[PDB]
């Protein structure tokens, strides 16, 4: 279909630098003025910058120069060179591609389009840590009434949690992670069963660490 | 300029009509699109030019307004259209979009089910311990929580995160953390959780010791 | 018989142009063109035809022209000529010493030019081997010199390769930005398309 | 992103002999009652034109047939189905038929003809798919199982569509969509009309030359060219791309070029009517 795939995107450290890429496809990609919009975790959309038809636009205002824009046309892969990464950089950054045919804009009309950005890409998820991936040191919760496994200090995103090797998908809680001020992740999940199956049933909580693949299973009772 | 929406929030059963409105903060002529962003994928183009409308979307969403205010409204309603919603600017790139009023369409009151959870006992070893509360099933996500020590209350060392609607029970599982160290954890002998929500005659507590 | 151009327009007026490191190559076919008023316009800053010459142009028709396009401080624009050095020349645009075809450039001060730091035009500066006719590096792999690759670290032997203009307001007569199109004019062996007048 | 169709037909498509059936006029200076010789690669005359099957629903439902074959272009085609419905959309002329080299492709949406040159990716069954929009009971035209790619690449063109669509919907015509196709000397020529005729089955006793629809500065080696259908999406089922098809039957003849010289009994209006050789 009419569509975005974009690459290049990881765990990167610090400032180190990265060239994205969006081998856009079905529309002339020659014409519309492409867009690098990043979406914060959970926040919103802001646009970070854009390119003509032939070239040149600027950016958000703490990213000029520090990020470079460029396309190529003769390829169908726009470009974003990415240089001294902040924190703030850490986001999902989608292709996009502006609203209007942009092939032979008006010379001297005063519009400066802002109605535009209609297919988005993917994204291509985009970090910035000073610590390597590590897998969880899981943890369990023990307790109609509920108990759970939580997973702490897990790095980076994401991890898959289970019960019993996914037999019992109801009561299930898929608790998002947080970002730990020490700059780590972690979350937790939980499940209610009835306290008459308290002394009855035991259950099992596993993780697999899909960064790294660090399998963990555990055993949960109160 | 700036571009923020009015609303920060809200939930109105299916079968609705509700407005979501984007004020400014200058002229930005009349150009405006509206983007509508289910949890974890890629924005979707609503209106553009802050009125018209482009093939590829139920009719059932309408555009108006300019200059300063613009507004986006959503008569006759479907499951999918609980999600995110934006605004944005044109005057002069860079043109961003704006906070973001969420929709989590479902209304019927609930209350909650609170437990609070201790430190297993490798979690003890492990140097730190984290303690939880847990906050299962309840509606809607306007609840707030805050534990008690002993005494007085925690702040500044404790995490929290909430789920979203369930596709089927529409209530709000809320989580929070306690994370500290064994040396600031042992100090004390009973750690506490107090909730409040529409759902709730008195603030409910859940302690340990 | 005239009814159409080539949508020149859509360049020797268009609102941006790229940085001359990864100047625009705008195919330019299926048309025709009144080259006189591209050049009878008393606008231009600069005209020059190389391997064809402004008179008779018009009775010259090409399989196509490759309207390059891009950005660079006024009096540079002298290293737009073919068998020239120069930054330009030897590291952001080789004109072949054979070329066939004509090079345009306009002052553009009022319009491509804004304080603040216009990082919207950039030009290579450090870089192995010097260019080849009608090859473009957008590609930006930070250059090396000496002993150690720079593993993308920028520091001494280690620097981003592109630097920009900055055409502020203020400038000098030599700092104002021409515009540049260079219409190189391919006869290859494809049928002669882009035909001029009559 | 498209479907082996059929890949499982490969009976031996019978022949036909080309009787009188595609020749054009290679000038535009206006011409009158008299002779004319004249030499460029014509379809040979009675020709064994080979006749393909299209959807041929002679036999037990069952497999739905389908037997689109991919041709050579020695010299130049001359391409022509019976087609009663409006289905024989296009054809993606080239060598390679997909990318790191070029090729040509005609299309049509039922409105206009647009022709592009490309280096495109066309897969082994190409076909466009018109499918229900929910609206009006009218439908959108989708082409995403042609090809995956159609990019990197020049030409664009867009005219009154290269198929005329006509008033039929009583049958003894089918409206034989003919056409020739021949790239010489760096141009892509294509000669054609439309004509629907009392006839039953095959090409006729009497005959028309074609016109010079279009001439195009392509200046591509052309090699190989497999025609396309655009399937009326059937109403949407468990199996969307392995399933219930072929909604249309029909079948097209192919045949190409050598060169030859004629002397032709022109007319006053710029008319032909025999030759001999
Ligand atoms: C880029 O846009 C400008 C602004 O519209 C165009 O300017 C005008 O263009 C005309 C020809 O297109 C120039 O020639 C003039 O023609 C008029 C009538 O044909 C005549 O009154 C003048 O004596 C002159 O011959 C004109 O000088 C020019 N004027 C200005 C203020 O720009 C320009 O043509 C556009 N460029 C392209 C390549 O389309
Ligand atoms: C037939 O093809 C033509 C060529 O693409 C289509 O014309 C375009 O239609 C879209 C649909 O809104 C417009 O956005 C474009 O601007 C049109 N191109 C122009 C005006 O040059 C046409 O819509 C197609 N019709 C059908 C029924 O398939
Ligand atoms: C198309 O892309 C190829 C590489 O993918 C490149 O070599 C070529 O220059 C591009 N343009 C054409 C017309 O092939
Ligand atoms: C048909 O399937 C085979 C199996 O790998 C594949 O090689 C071929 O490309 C397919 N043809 C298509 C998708 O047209």
């Amino acid at each position: 279909e009419v569509q975005l795939v974009e690459s290049g995107g990881g765990l990167v450290q610090p400032g180190r630098s990265l060239r994205l890429s969006c081998a856009a496809s079905g529309f002339t990609f020659d014409d519309y003025a492409m867009h690098w919009v990043r979406q914060a975790p959970g926040k919103g959309l802001e646009w970070v910058s854009g390119i003509s038809w032939n070239s040149g636009i600027g950016y958000a205002d703490s990213v000029k120069g520090r990020f470079t824009i460029s396309r190529d046309n003769a390829k169908n892969s726009l470009y974003l060179q990415m240089n001294s990464l902040r924190a703030e950089d850490t986001a999902l950054y989608y292709c996009a591609k502006g609203r209007p045919l942009d092939r032979g804009r008006s010379w001297y009309d005063e519009i400066q389009q802002g109605d535009d950005f209609d297919i988005w890409g993917q994204g291509t998820m985009v970090t910035v840590s000073s610590a390597s991936t590590k897998g969880p040191s899981v943890f369990p919760l023990a307790p109609t009434a509920a108990l759970g496994c939580l997973v702490k200090d897990y790095f980076p995103e994401p991890v898959t949690v289970s019960w019993n090797s996914g037999a019992l998908t109801s009561g299930v809680h898929t608790f998002p992670a947080v970002l730990q001020s020490s700059g780590l992740y972690s979350l937790s999940s939980v499940v209610t069963v009835p306290s008459s199956s308290l002394g009855t049933q035991t259950y099992i909580c596993n993780v697999n660490h899909k960064p790294s693949n660090t399998k963990v299973d555990k055993r949960v009772e109160p | 300029i700036q571009m923020t929406q009015s609303p920060v929030s809200l939930s109105a059963s299916v079968g609705d009509r509700v407005t979501i409105t984007c004020r400014a903060s200058q002229s930005i002529s009349s150009w405006l699109a509206w983007y509508q962003q289910k949890p974890g994928k890629a924005p979707k183009l609503l209106i553009y030019d802050a009125s018209s409308l482009e093939s590829g979307v139920p009719s059932r969403f309408s555009g108006s307004g300019s200059g300063t205010e613009f507004t986006l409204t959503i008569s006759s309603l479907q499951p999918d259209d609980f999600a995110t919603y934006y605004c944005q600017q044109y005057n002069s790139y860079p043109g961003t979009f704006g906070q973001g009023t969420k929709v989590e369409i479902k209304r019927t009151v609930a209350a909650p089910s609170v437990f609070i959870f201790p430190p297993s006992d490798e979690q003890l070893k492990s140097g730190t311990a984290s303690v939880v509360c847990l906050l299962n099933n309840f509606y809607p996500r306007e609840a707030k929580v805050q534990w008690k020590v002993d005494n007085a209350l925690q702040s500044g060392n404790s995490q929290e995160s909430v789920t979203e609607q369930d596709s089927k029970d529409s209530t709000y599982s809320l989580s929070s953390t306690l994370t500290l160290s064994k040396a600031d954890y042992e100090k004390h002998k009973v750690y506490a959780c107090e909730v409040t929500h529409q759902g709730l005659s008195s603030p409910v507590t859940k302690s340990f010791n | 018989n005239i009814t159409n151009l080539c949508p020149f327009g859509e360049v020797f007026n268009a609102t941006r142009f790229a940085s001359v490191y990864a100047w625009n190559r705008k195919r330019i076919s299926n048309c025709v063109a009144d080259y006189s008023v591209l050049y009878n316009s008393a606008s231009f800053s600069t005209f020059k035809c190389y391997g064809v010459s402004p008179t008779k142009l018009n009775d010259l028709c090409f399989t196509n022209v490759y309207a390059d396009s891009f950005v660079i401080r006024g009096d540079e624009v002298r290293q737009i000529a073919p068998g020239q050095t120069g930054k330009i020349a030897d590291y952001n645009y080789k004109l072949p010493d054979d070329f066939t075809g004509c090079v345009i450039a306009w002052n553009s001060n009022n319009l491509d030019s804004k304080v603040g730091g216009n990082y919207n035009y950039l030009y290579r500066l450090f870089r192995k081997s010097n260019l080849k006719p009608f090859e473009r590096d957008i590609s930006t792999e930070i250059y090396q010199a000496g002993s150690t690759p720079c593993n993308g670290v920028e520091g001494f032997n280690c620097y981003f390769p592109l630097q920009s203009y900055g055409f502020q307001p203020t400038n000098g007569v030599g700092y104002q930005p021409y515009r540049v199109v260079v219409l190189s004019f391919e006869l290859l062996h494809a049928p002669a398309t882009v035909c001029g007048p009559k």
